[PDB]
């Protein structure tokens, strides 16, 4: 029994051990309550504005579209406190936890941006935060690990499974089942069991709402397309939601193509995987013929997840949204291009979305198109990775 | 087949609790796994609960996480697990064999086909760890169409609506995890209840039976013994046998 | 002959070789023109809003003032594109350069934030940017060096003198004297020869203007004091300017105390140096008895400059502004405190201002006071430095 | 004293250009510096321009930047420079001695006191590199009160208002850096003009004199020679002498 529909067509659901079902039901009820509560909404708005800095800019990028009939805007989630869109929904989830009377936070992270967002929200709001992170990630994300710890978070390394994001995801769920009377699980994407895909969308939807208002103000019409990268699906659905009913507006999600789809080393389950059940949801997975969950791959840690949120799988299935892939090399070029020609250093995750928009422009340069790319984060965290590549490839 | 019902009938006529151990199929290898399992049965196991190694076992603590690692390290696959199950049933016609599965392994090549294969090799029940009763319909349907008992967990945070659902939907036995639970389950004509809550000593089995449960499941203590004796296959079996005998002793009274 | 007064009382002036005087006169005229030009103002406003993200948040910090009668707000220049206040005035200076028909930019940097701001502004606006940086700084600021280069800037190492910021400052001036027909010198603080102290103030004054409007909105009155760190003086004067004529509002500048004033290893010339002539201005200097310019010291690279802009020296002299110092250890504590209790990682420069406000609160905890700290930048660049210290001191 | 005026009068009566070299005081050490300077004079230097090592020489390129390093490396201080100047004047009563200073070193212990010390040791002029005419009032006042000529630079980007100011304010000689400049300077009764624009060969001196300048200043080429011959103090002097003689030859015609 639920208050809201746990499914998007065939995809979604609540595929957790029975023990976790009261936790999910509790959270759903608290969310439904909160959404009707003007006091909660005011509190959330206050934090978004005065703490996180919303609304974020919408920047027109003239240099990179010169000599074409593409007009390109970037939604500047890179400027949000914390340096990525992740901060929006953590503030709402942190308030939900408080509303539920919980005093502790669990959160998974790989790259680290969600972990940092979870830690900063916990520091501000007086919650005790533990972050589960595959040991492999801990090893590679010393910076983010230290930011979290500076902010008073406990980072717990995960050695189980393949010791990465998925296993980190698994670990967070395990902990929550036994601690959910005291702890809230602050899931960091629009995936996992209901009600998370719904909550995360609603607590990210201001991205698209602001974009719409900003593009009407500047251009007097809606965009032809809005384009976002897809790790688990939060930044994309945050951009898409307010446009779903605007049927003229294209919704384009960009999965990581890795070394190339044909290599099998990618993170593009929506278009190149098949439906399975994992992480509490029925969704496209990268899986072995036998039904074991595969390891994904992307140069971008934030996109390196072998599944995708169920709303995206649904929007694809009915043709409302289209999903494409962008390889490591394409993302890197888009990264360099934005630094050089607009003076903005984008997250390598966000660079995938940018690369697809640049492809739309370059492939058909006399096509009139008004595009918005969700620039989900800044790329300070990526400058070493990019440096090491450019140096190894000889530039 | 009626393996669970026949077992419970025999145990009820011998005023006797069930003792049921869990082991991971192929931990720490196929041949040793087969020998482990034969030792459990020879030492007094009333039934078996058998895990299939899975990439992402959400409901398992570190003990069984490592069991899976050990199995994967030996290259154990689901198909190999079904081969083993056939060999096990061929040796042991009456012992109830339940699987503990993750949903993706059941869903992978079609839910119906999974259950059909279970029936073909002589499995008696399937507990799918990450399918709550709320999501269970296609699993319990396929199970029943192929003469497999779908097993449901009754957790310590259960309510009355859940108790009716588990009672109605489950067969073979109810996987418990108190007297409110046990009596309501009986009131609702649920499959006989097995207590599975960190049972790791003979007293636990006794205490379970006394509370009005039909027996006890030792979901982890067995793999611990496997874990401690890796370097000594011979002693592994001796300790296994020792442990099971003790546990089984505690169920006769 | 000038259009505007080059002096603030005794301090300031135009102490450059004769050859540079036409460059300064040209720049002054272009600035006076631009300030009267609604088209220039619109362009500047556009970049500040839609590119840099202004207005910046004003965040009330409740946790760190609990149990006292201090109310503390932080002006969030840490959220500006680029991660510091430096971005504001570079956008205006870049437009001035264009207005003057210049196609190249020279800029000094030590820490690197100004260099990065100069590079990003140059990338956006199509200017060729070279950054002079003491070799010593290049060595220690690999990250910022790479950001600049990613953004297409040439970083030129300076080995002359002590191979640091001052010498970097010297180098930029040398280049400009010979290239000023083609190049604009984008000075990165409110110091150097007129008209730079004036231009930089006016192109940073939105900090204080926004603060005033924000504090009236939230509190219904002006602050008791506004507090800012002082490297060369830009962020502080940007915060102070709109409050100068509000005589009730305290203006508090915080110089780096280093290892302690009594050690001589600090960067606090306004209060502990003496007036000299260097870098084109008459201002307080750290200097030897003989009149050689001394090396300053601060844990914070951004504050490590042995002089200060002339407007600050003037505001001090007449008692309108008060200047204090904060040691390395005080700044570090303030850094840790803000991370832990508000979830904001401040620049170590900005941490000096925060530390002084925390001192005002703690020393007199029943004193009712409404304070604003200018949080001039975020402290991602400092996490290694802080890590190395905490590890070496054993935490 | 009237050292510049007397020099120009003698050179005008011998139809002769001035040649004036710059060196950094104490480069590469005090004793060697004193010997360097005596070599310049013995080889035909009409006057001297002498730098005092400073931490931050804004108007100097790398040649002289390194000269300062060399001096500091020898621990040369302004007080030591004034000691040297006294010894130089004591040996050479008539040669005009000008200093090239940075403002802070003049301002440090009081502007008046600096100029008073210059007069005491027998200096004839001071050019302050980072003081434009616009800021020059307290410097040119103190200079004149102590019988020191304040020297101003007339740059290649000068205008007519600047030419009148330099003409009016400067004494001893005008530091040039064309015929528009030279003739306007004379029209405005400026101190005699010395060309100082990268003059590094005898022809330059000739060309300067022909344009109507009173002579030429070699602001850098001398220190280059110091720089090239560090390892060989003996040869340093020979090359110095050689160079100065050539330069000086070019001024007789
Ligand atoms: C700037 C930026 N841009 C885009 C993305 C992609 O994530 P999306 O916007 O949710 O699709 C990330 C994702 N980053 C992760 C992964 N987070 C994550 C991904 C999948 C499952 C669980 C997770 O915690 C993190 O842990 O911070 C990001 O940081
Ligand atoms: C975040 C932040 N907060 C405060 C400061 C202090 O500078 P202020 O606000 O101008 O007083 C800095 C100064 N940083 C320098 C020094 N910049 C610099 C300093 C002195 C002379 C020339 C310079 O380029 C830079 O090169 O980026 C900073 O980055
Ligand atoms: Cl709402
Ligand atoms: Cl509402
Ligand atoms: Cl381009
Ligand atoms: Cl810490
Ligand atoms: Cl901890
Ligand atoms: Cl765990
Ligand atoms: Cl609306
Ligand atoms: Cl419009
Ligand atoms: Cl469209
Ligand atoms: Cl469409
Ligand atoms: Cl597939
Ligand atoms: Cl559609
Ligand atoms: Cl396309
Ligand atoms: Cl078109
Ligand atoms: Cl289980
Ligand atoms: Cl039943
Ligand atoms: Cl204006
Ligand atoms: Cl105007
Ligand atoms: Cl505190
Ligand atoms: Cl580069
Ligand atoms: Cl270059
Ligand atoms: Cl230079
Ligand atoms: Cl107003
Ligand atoms: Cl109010
Ligand atoms: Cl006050
Ligand atoms: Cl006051
Ligand atoms: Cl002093
Ligand atoms: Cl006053
Ligand atoms: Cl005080
Ligand atoms: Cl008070
Ligand atoms: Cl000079
Ligand atoms: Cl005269
Ligand atoms: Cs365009
Ligand atoms: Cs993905
Ligand atoms: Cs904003
Ligand atoms: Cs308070
Ligand atoms: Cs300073």
């Amino acid at each position: 029994t639920t208050l809201l529909n746990p499914y998007f067509g065939e995809f979604g659901g609540m595929y957790v051990p029975q023990i976790l079902m009261p936790a999910l039901n509790q959270l759903e009820e608290a969310f439904v309550s909160a959404q009707k509560d003007p006091e909660f909404q005011a509190q959330f708005a206050d934090l978004l504005k005065n703490y996180a800095g919303r609304p974020t800019a919408l920047t027109k990028c003239q240099n990179i579209t010169a000599g074409t009939r593409t007009t390109l805007y970037l939604k500047r989630e890179d400027l949000l406190h914390g340096g990525a869109h992740k901060t929006n929904q953590v503030l709402g989830q942190a308030l939900l936890a408080k509303r539920m009377g919980k005093s502790e936070i669990i959160a998974e992270t790989g790259a680290g941006a969600h972990g940092v967002a979870s830690a900063l929200a916990s520091a501000l709001l007086g919650l005790k935060c533990r972050i589960y992170m595959g040991a492999k990630d801990v090893e590679r994300q010393s910076p983010n690990v230290f930011r979290m710890r500076l902010m008073g978070a406990e980072v717990i390394p995960v050695h189980s499974g393949s010791a990465t994001l998925k296993d980190a995801c698994n670990e967070a769920l395990r902990d929550w089942s036994g601690s959910y009377e005291t702890a809230h699980y602050m899931l960091g994407t629009a995936a996992g069991p209901h009600p998370y895909p719904t909550i995360v969308r609603e607590f990210q939807r201001m991205i698209g709402e602001e974009t719409k208002a900003q593009i009407l103000d500047k251009e007097g019409r809606l965009p032809d397309a809005v384009i976002a990268c897809v790790g688990g699906g939060s930044n994309a659905i945050g951009m898409f939601a307010d446009f779903i009913n605007d049927t003229s507006v294209g919704l384009i999600g960009v999965e990581p193509g890795g070394h190339g789809i044909e290599t099998g080393e990618h993170g593009a389950p929506l278009k190149h995987g098949r439906v399975g059940i994992y992480f509490g949801m029925k969704a496209p997975m990268m899986q072995t013929a036998d039904g074991q969950i595969e390891e994904s791959y992307s140069i971008s840690a934030g996109l390196d997840f072998p599944s995708v949120g169920p709303q995206h799988a649904y929007l694809n299935s009915i043709g409302r949204a289209d999903y494409v892939s962008i390889t490591d090399d394409e993302a890197l070029e888009a990264f360099k291009t934005l630094c050089r020609h607009e003076g903005i250093i984008p997250a390598l995750e966000s660079s995938h979305a940018l690369a697809h928009a640049l492809k739309m422009m370059r492939e058909q340069p006399e096509k009139e198109q008004l595009l918005v790319v969700n620039l989900s984060g800044r790329g300070d965290k990526d400058i070493f990775t990019v440096h090491d590549i450019l140096k190894a490839r000889g530039e | 087949m009626e393996r669970y019902e026949n077992l419970f009938a025999q145990l009820n006529d011998r005023r006797e609790g069930a003792f049921v151990p869990f082991v991971t199929l192929g931990d720490p290898g196929i041949e040793q796994s087969l020998k482990i399992i034969d030792t459990l049965i020879d030492a007094g196991a009333d039934a078996l609960e058998l895990g299939v190694p899975f990439s992402d076992p959400l409901a398992d603590g570190p003990t069984i996480q490592n069991a899976n690692l050990r199995a994967f390290a030996a290259g154990v696959t689901p198909a190999q697990c079904f081969e083993m199950l056939a060999l096990i049933r061929e040796k042991h016609p009456t012992i109830p064999i339940g699987l503990l599965m993750y949903a993706n392994l059941v869903f992978n090549n079609g839910i119906d086909a999974f259950y059909a294969r279970c029936e073909q090799v002589g499995v008696d029940s399937v507990l799918v760890a990450d399918v709550p009763v709320e999501e269970s319909a296609p699993f319990r349907q396929a199970a029943l169409r192929h003469n497999i008992a779908p097993i449901f967990i009754c957790p310590p945070n259960a309510d009355d609506d859940l108790l009716r659902q588990v009672a109605s939907y489950g067969r073979g036995y109810t996987y418990l995890l108190l007297h409110h639970l046990i009596e309501k389950l009986k009131e609702y004509h649920a499959a006989p209840a097995l207590q599975g809550f960190g049972i790791s000593s003979p007293e636990q089995v006794s205490a379970a039976v006394r509370a009005g449960a039909a027996g006890a499941i030792s979901g982890s203590a067995i793999v611990k013994i496997i874990e401690k004796n890796l370097a000594s296959p011979k002693q592994m079996l001796a300790e296994l046998r020792s442990f099971v005998s003790a546990m089984k002793a505690a169920s006769r009274a």
